[PDB]
């Protein structure tokens, strides 16, 4: 499981709650208790008002008229999760938004958004969200009775882009999918068709830095393409990220946001230039072997 | 680490070009000295324990106020003894790599960057190591270029340290 | 980057209102306070070296794991980088007990130091240790009676325990 | 190591701040922080080789490819460009090997601090620093230097600074002008052989 | 980076423990083999930019959508960059074969290579295939039995034909 | 303009060091190699005049055109085949102070360095100078050692040329 | 800089002709006189720090103005930068011996020393003296007979004289 960075990637909160399942002869606050955990999950920590509660779909769970994978396809068919998540975004962030929903994951592979889009502009939204629903990941993981929940923790038959790309979609305890830095900008589209992943950077409160996002254009890569060599006498190199640089101003600091490659001996001096700056430092990845 | 097959292809590839007559060279003499060092390693390696605990004792020979004494920074009781046997296990452990590496990158990356605040903060005085270099100096027991090889890496750490 | 001041100055703009009588006296007990801040400011920067040492040799008896071959502080390049790094934490915590707020040491030492632990290979649990081990130095020098004149100092200790506390958490 | 020796400042045209509006006379920035077309990054890569190798040094032999291809991929700033043009072989042949250490720190501190010497006392103290930390030691402490950055940073080509000043036909002279070598190695050179008639 | 020697010796110093006599007896083998080492180095650096242009014309003529109007070796510059990709990657091949170990063709040449060219769009199947055809051109060179002492020398073309192979894994 | 031993210098130079034992065997393959690139720039100084006048005529045979049309950068009159045969034998003395020197520091200061040029601003053909290096290497009439070392400053500097 | 091949190589060159045969056997002799070279020069490199040490005791105890309060070689700064000096000058001295030729030694350290001497308020008489002490410490250890082959090293030693002397008068 993730026991160190739990609290730093928020993982804790998850890590000590239970999946809610809802017993075959289930009592009324067990029912309220699955119509709670759906409406945190599958709308993505949204604040659900009383105007806009779907009484009827919970009313048809409470005398199990539904069961809890019924009752999840219906709140996702329904009119509230397609104005959160569905009309006003891009189809990439739609899917997205579905497997962190639905499935409790981010999307493995390009495949994955190849076959929900097609399916999608084939048959539109509603066989879309059934085919999430009626996955054979949803009957191992979730199955009828239990509530989805994110799913941190390495399982059989995961990918280990699907960690990276997670914390790309869950953004903290605190946060909802539509409170995120890209407001509606599909976090997975560079991610996917490259087959990239970039590093995880936590939420706000435990890290720092958590503010770093890349840009569309003009990023350092992730692994240092030459090693020593343009930095002469050096052994290992080290991709740094920087949040926040604000202390010079427009002219000097053109983006806020910098990761750079840096040998060893320049690493004291790179990371006191980012404390002067104030810059705030993301994550550090070994670039180099 | 610093030998003459990295710095060659380090200097050749710097330069950003292929491997000239000058590198080949520098592969040549690296070649014409390898088996020496390699012999000398492997001596070094037989020897190596009676060489550790003779240097100890000519440390605590020239300089017996190690003994006598406490302090943490001193062999006066049996952890102090053993921690400067494995310091000096440390240099001639080095020593055989620098012998079969071909240069001081070993002594470099390993135990010349940084001695200095290793003999200030814990309060080593460095004659002390200087005195168990020489001792493997005068007992090593190799002749020709395996002498003059182990002798550079032995005086490379005495100048490091003096 | 805030001191005791500082902090309470940006509180104030940021709520936008002028400073309370409170919040005056609060400072005033600061300035008070401000003496035995002094002192172990010099008491720990007197004794950095010793403190330093001390704490790196109880962490590597306790930890011979790092000094054995194969370990962090193994090799006189590491275990130099390992030292600097006990004396830069002790200094940042020195540089927060003087300005008395926590935001030299969160920007200026602690920022990224855990990503960099991590990226190479570093124990921060063992620089954590070696933080503990450099806290009961420091809270020991501090609060020794001989030398200097007595008088009630738990505040100004308990600060300097919550900045290596911090210090700790941040490196775990 | 030890301290750089004192030096005092001399009164140069940087050093006060500059009441102008950029106009004419303005040194371009070179700047790798706005998304470039490969032409742009060209033209910036020949700026860099123009303010370190000046424009002789611009044959294809004294071309750093690699270099020049990581730079092209941000895997390196434009500072660690810089540092990778000063740590070129052609560059410490041409311009290291042919001049001693106080007209090197004089050449190093023209072409990557944009600033002349303040006096022959500022060679002098970064002399030694060439002298104990090789070519790569004082170059990484010249770009390492807070002059450095606060005025070029790590994503700008330096540029001579405050060479002319507004409505001025002349100012300093350039940088450009600077040879390879002074007259002591051309004597030199005289002397073993060469350049008669 | 590594070579032969000193990836022996970094071993030995993570495990703590002196080069055993079989480390010994493997590296006097590598000596052994060194002046053949060496010969080979020498007939690819000798023999470079005719591998490169051959291989370059090959590729090419076997692949037109490379040099088509809207290619990816269209135009001058884009042309320019893969022709010295040839000569970086047979550069840096020809460093394997020098040193003894991949080391500085892992890091310094391959280390990132494949994202780039996925990033930028470059076939790295084709890249493959013209360095298959550096594998070959420079593998009929060295073992050309012709201006030099006879000798057995399969073990050094199977270590470049393994560096080859390397550099042709690590772009697609 | 790199030599073993200048390489060595500057690259020590370069970390302010000492020489170390891998700079020592730097000079030990340059002492190993000197013997017979000064044994091959001996023989090429003898035969240098032949060389040269032989390699002009290869480079006529093959590139006819140069002798036939009209032109500054072609050899058609006595000045273009004067100037030709200097270009020939500034390869070949360049190539006998790369033999001397023991590395290509001689051409990457002397010949190659700006070479491009040279050939682009003169309208010179880089393959006319490639196929007279070709017929050096074809009859220098050196064995063994020497005709190793003194072929690879001559296809140095037909991999720069090409 | 130049090494004793390259100085002849520049002469020829800039004479314009290849080099006669007499030239070459005197080159040969030095390649011959090499071995003799490379012991010189590490026995130098050996006993560096012992050299720069006692020539630095012998020339403060000769003269002791420089060590009284108020001379240049008196502060902890100053002595470090006498002694590293020293330290620099040797250095140069065995990089000059290397090389079989002065032009790294007189390019790289003597050229415009005795100016910045002058400028900085060093007496160049006293570091003629030192470089004189350390001539007679290296020319003690280079003609040591102890520990290696017996030979006739008349060259070699009087090339180091040389290299010493004009390092002296550099800046004297
Ligand atoms: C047709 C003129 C050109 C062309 C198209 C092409 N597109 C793709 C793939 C994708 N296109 C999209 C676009 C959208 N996603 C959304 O949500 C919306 C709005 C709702 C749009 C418009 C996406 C997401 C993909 C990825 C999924 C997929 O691969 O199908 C491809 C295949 C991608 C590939 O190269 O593998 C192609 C070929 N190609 C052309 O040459 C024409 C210029
Ligand atoms: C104005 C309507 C709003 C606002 C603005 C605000 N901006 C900043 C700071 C920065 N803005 C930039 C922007 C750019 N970088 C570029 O390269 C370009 C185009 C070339 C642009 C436009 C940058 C880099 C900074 C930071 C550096 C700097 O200080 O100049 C601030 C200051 C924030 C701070 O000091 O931390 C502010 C206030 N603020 C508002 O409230 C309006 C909505
Ligand atoms: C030729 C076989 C194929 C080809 C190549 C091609 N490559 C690029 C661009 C780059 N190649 C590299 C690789 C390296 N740079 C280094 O320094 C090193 C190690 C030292 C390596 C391995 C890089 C970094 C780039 C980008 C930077 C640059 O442009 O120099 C291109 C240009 C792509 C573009 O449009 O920008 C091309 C065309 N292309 C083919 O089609 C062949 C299969
Ligand atoms: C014509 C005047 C003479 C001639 C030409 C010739 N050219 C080539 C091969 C190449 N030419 C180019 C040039 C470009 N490629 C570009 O992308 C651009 C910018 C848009 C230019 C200018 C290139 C890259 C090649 C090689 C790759 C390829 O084959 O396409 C050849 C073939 C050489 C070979 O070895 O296969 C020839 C023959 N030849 C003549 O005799 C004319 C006098
Ligand atoms: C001979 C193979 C063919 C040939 C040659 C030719 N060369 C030139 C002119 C020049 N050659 C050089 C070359 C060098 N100069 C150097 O200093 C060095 C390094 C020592 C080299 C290699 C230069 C600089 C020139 C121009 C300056 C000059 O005239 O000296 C010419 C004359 C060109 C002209 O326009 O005057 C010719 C004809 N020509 C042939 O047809 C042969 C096949
Ligand atoms: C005394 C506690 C112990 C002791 C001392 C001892 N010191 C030296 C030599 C030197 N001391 C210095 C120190 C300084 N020079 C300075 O300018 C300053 C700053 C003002 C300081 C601190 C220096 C430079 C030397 C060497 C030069 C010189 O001789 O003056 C020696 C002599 C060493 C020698 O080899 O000649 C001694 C003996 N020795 C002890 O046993 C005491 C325990
Ligand atoms: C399908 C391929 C795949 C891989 C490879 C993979 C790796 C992987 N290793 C993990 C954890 C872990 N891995 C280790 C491993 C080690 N700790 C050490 O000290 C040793 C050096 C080392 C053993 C060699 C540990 C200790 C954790 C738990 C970290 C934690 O407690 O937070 C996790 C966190 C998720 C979880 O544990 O449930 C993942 C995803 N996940 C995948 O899906
Ligand atoms: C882990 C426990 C937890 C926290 C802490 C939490 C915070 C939280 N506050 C939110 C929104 C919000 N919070 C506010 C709050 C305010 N606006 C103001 O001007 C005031 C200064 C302030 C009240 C004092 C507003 C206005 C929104 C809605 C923003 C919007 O939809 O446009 C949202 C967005 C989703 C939603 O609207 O439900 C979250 C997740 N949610 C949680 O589950
Ligand atoms: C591989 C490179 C390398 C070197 C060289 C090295 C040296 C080294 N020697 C040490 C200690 C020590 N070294 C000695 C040595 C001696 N005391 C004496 O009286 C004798 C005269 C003398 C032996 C010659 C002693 C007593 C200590 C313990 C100091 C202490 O605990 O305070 C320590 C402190 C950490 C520890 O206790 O292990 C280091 C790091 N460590 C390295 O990783
Ligand atoms: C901005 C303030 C600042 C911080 C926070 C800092 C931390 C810091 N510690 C480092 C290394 C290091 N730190 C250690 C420390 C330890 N190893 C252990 O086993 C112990 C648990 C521990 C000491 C108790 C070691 C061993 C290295 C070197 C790692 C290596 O060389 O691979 C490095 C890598 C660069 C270098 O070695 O100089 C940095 C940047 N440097 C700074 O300037
Ligand atoms: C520039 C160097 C310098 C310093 C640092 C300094 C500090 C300093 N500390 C003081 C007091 C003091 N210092 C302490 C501190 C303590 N008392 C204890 O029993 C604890 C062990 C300890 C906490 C570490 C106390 C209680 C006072 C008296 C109360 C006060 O003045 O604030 C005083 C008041 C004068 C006096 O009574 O001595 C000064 C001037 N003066 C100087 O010239
Ligand atoms: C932008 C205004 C400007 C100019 C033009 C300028 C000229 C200039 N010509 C130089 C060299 C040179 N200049 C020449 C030119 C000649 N040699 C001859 O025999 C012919 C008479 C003449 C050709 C017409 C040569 C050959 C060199 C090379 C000197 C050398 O590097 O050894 C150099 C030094 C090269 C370097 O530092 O790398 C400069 C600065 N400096 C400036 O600031
Ligand atoms: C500085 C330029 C230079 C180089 C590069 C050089 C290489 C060199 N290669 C040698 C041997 C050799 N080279 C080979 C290589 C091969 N044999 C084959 O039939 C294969 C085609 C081929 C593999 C590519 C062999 C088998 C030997 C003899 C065994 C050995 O000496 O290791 C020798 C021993 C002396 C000799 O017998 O010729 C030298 C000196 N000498 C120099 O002066
Ligand atoms: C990498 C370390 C290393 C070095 C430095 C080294 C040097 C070295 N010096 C040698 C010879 C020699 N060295 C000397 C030198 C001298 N004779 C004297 O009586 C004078 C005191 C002194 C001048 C300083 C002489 C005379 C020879 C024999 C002649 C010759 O080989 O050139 C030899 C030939 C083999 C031998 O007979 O020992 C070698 C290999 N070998 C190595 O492995």
């Amino acid at each position: 499981a993730i026991t160190t960075a739990a609290s730093r990637l928020g993982v804790a909160p998850y890590n000590e709650s239970r999946p809610v399942e809802l017993r075959p002869d289930f009592s009324l606050d067990d029912a309220k208790m699955v119509i709670r955990a759906v409406y945190r999950q599958v709308l993505g920590n949204d604040y659900i008002m009383d105007s806009e509660r779907l009484k009827g779909a919970e009313s048809l769970l409470t005398n199990g008229s539904i069961s809890v994978r019924e009752f999840v396809r219906t709140v996702a068919k329904s009119e509230l999760y397609k104005k959160k998540f569905l009309y006003n975004n891009f189809q990439t962030r739609v899917i997205e938004l579905n497997y962190k929903h639905l499935l409790g994951r981010a999307p493995f592979s390009e495949d994955e958004v190849i076959f929900h889009l097609d399916l999608y502009e084939n048959q539109g939204f509603d066989a879309d969200i059934d085919s999430y629903i009626d996955s054979v990941e949803y009957q191992e993981n979730f199955g009828e009775n239990i509530v989805p929940y994110y799913r941190f923790n390495n399982q059989v038959g995961d990918r280990t882009v699907g960690f990276t790309r997670m914390f790309r979609l869950y953004r903290g305890y605190a946060n909802s999918d539509r409170s995120q830095l890209e407001r509606s900008s599909s976090r997975l589209a560079t991610e996917l068709g490259q087959n990239t992943v970039s590093a995880i950077v936590g939420p706000s409160g435990s890290n720092a830095g958590w503010a770093y996002r890349p840009s569309r254009a003009g990023n350092t890569p992730a692994k240092a393409l030459g090693g020593t060599v343009p930095f002469g006498q050096a052994s290992k190199l080290f991709r740094v990220e920087i949040t926040a640089i604000s202390a010079p101003g427009y002219p000097k600091v053109r983006r806020s946001n910098k990761a750079v490659i840096v040998p060893f001996e320049q690493l004291n001096q790179t990371l006191q230039q980012i404390n002067r700056l104030g810059g705030k430092v993301a994550s550090i990845t070994p670039a180099s072997l | 680490m610093k030998t003459p097959l990295t710095e060659a292809v380090s200097t050749a590839d710097s330069q950003g070009r292929f491997l000239s007559s000058t590198e080949l060279q520098i592969a040549f003499g690296r070649l014409r000295q390898a088996n020496a060092g390699l012999q000398a390693a492997k001596a070094l390696t037989d020897n190596a324990q009676s060489l550790v605990n003779g240097a100890a004792q000519a440390v605590y020979n020239k300089f017996p106020y190690t003994t006598q004494t406490q302090g943490n920074n001193f062999a006066a009781d049996q952890r102090g003894k053993d921690k400067c046997a494995r310091d000096i296990g440390y240099y001639l452990r080095i020593v055989t790599y620098c012998l079969v590496a071909g240069g001081t990158g070993p002594l470099d990356e390993y135990l010349i960057a940084g001695i200095d605040e290793i003999n200030r903060t814990f309060d080593l005085s460095p004659s002390w190591y200087v005195e168990a270099l020489k001792y493997i100096k005068a007992n090593h027991g190799l002749s020709g270029d395996a002498r003059d090889e182990a002798n550079s890496y032995l005086d490379y750490a005495i100048n490091a340290l003096s | 980057m805030f001191d005791v001041f500082t902090r309470v100055v940006s509180q104030a703009d940021a709520r936008g209102e002028y400073l309370s009588g409170s919040q005056l006296d609060a400072l005033s007990a600061t300035v008070a306070e401000g003496n035995k801040r002094i002192d172990s400011v010099n008491r720990i920067t007197g004794n950095a070296s010793a403190i330093v040492s001390n704490a790196a040799r109880a962490l590597f008896a306790e930890q011979p794991q790092l000094i054995q071959p194969g370990g962090n502080a193994y090799t006189s390049r590491r275990m130099a980088a390992c030292l600097r790094d006990m004396e830069i934490i002790l200094r940042y915590v020195t540089y927060a007990t003087f300005t008395g707020d926590a935001s030299v040491l969160e920007d200026r030492c602690l920022n990224g130091l855990r990503e960099t632990y991590v990226a190479l290979g570093v124990p921060g649990a063992s620089v954590a240790a070696g933080v503990q081990k450099m806290k009961e130095a420091a809270l020991d020098i501090v609060n020794d009676p001989n030398g200097i004149t007595r008088g009630d100092c738990s505040a100004i200790v308990a600060e300097i325990a919550g900045y290596f506390d911090r210090a700790a958490a941040a490196v775990a | 190591t030890l301290p750089l020796i004192a030096y005092a400042p001399v009164s140069q045209n940087q050093r006060v701040t500059n009441y102008e509006v950029s106009g004419d006379e303005h040194a371009r920035i070179f700047t790798t922080e706005g998304t470039l077309s490969p032409s742009a990054m060209d033209n910036l890569i020949a700026a860099a080789y123009r303010q370190v190798f000046n424009e002789q040094q611009m044959i294809q032999s004294n071309r750093q490819i690699a270099l020049e291809s990581q730079f092209k991929n941000q895997q390196i700033t434009v500072r660690d460009f810089i540092r990778g043009l000063a740590l070129s072989d052609s560059f410490r042949r041409r311009n290291f090997e042919v001049n001693n250490n106080y007209r090197f720190v004089q050449m190093c501190i023209q072409r990557l601090l944009g600033r002349d010497v303040y006096s022959e006392e500022e060679k002098i103290a970064w002399s030694i620093v060439i002298a104990t930390k090789g070519l790569p030691g004082f170059i990484n402490e010249l770009l390492n230097s807070q002059e450095y950055l606060e005025n070029f940073g790590y994503d700008t080509v330096p540029y001579q600074r405050r060479r002319i000043l507004p409505q001025r036909i002349s100012g300093e002279l350039p940088f450009a002008r600077m040879p390879r070598y002074g007259a002591d190695h051309r004597e030199k050179l005289e002397a073993i052989g060469y350049f008669r008639n």
